[PDB]
């Protein structure tokens, strides 16, 4: 029925591996250029 | 600088810039605790202006 049962799953790991350590790194590299907004600090001067 | 004479004014010195220091602390040149850069930004916003 599915022939390709053993590469799918061959696949699948391969898959699991890289999408791993992407997720990973593409996480990092948000969090680094946002870091810019999440640090941030704000104060309100008026003149008074 | 200007039409003066080396000579007078190291005289003129000597004369008005007295007082020797005694302790070796006050011929020490303080080095001074280095300051630290820092990539950032300051944003003062006045639409006013
Ligand atoms: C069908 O054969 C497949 O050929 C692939 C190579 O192209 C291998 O990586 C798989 O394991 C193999 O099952």
């Amino acid at each position: 029925a599915e022939p390709e049962h053993d590469q799918r799953k061959r696949m699948g790991l391969k898959m699991l591996l890289i999408s791993a350590l992407l997720t990973s790194l593409l996480y990092y590299m948000k969090r680094h250029k946002w870091s810019v907004l999440k640090s941030r600090k704000m104060a309100y001067r008026p003149p008074k | 600088a200007g039409g003066i004479s080396h000579k007078e004014l190291v005289d003129a010195a000597r004369q008005h810039f007295s007082g020797v220091s005694f302790t070796y602390k006050e011929d020490a040149v303080p080095i001074l605790p280095r300051c630290r850069f820092t990539g950032s930004e300051i944003r003062a916003r006045d639409d006013a202006l």
